[PDB]
């Protein structure tokens, strides 16, 4: 359902979709 | 002839270590980075 340079960086998160799920 | 123009890799840097009283040895973390351009 839910889907969607000049220094901008984007960090993943600590916690994996896996991980959550387990 | 047309060229894509796009900005080399950069990122932050980021040191791994435990703290100074256990050890010296620290690592080093480029984000969002090929292992093959680090040098
Ligand atoms: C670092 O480790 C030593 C040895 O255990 C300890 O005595 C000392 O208080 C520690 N230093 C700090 C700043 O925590
Ligand atoms: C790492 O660089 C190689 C060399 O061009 C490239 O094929 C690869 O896609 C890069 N790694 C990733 C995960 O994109």
């Amino acid at each position: 359902k839910v889907t969607l340079f000049n220094g901008l960086t984007v960090l993943p998160p600590l916690l994996t979709d896996e991980m959550i799920a387990q | 002839e047309i060229l894509d123009i796009t900005p080399c890799s950069f990122g932050g840097v980021s040191v791994i270590t435990p703290g100074t009283n256990t050890s010296n040895q620290v690592a080093v973390l480029y984000q969002d980075v090929n292992c093959t351009e680090v040098p």
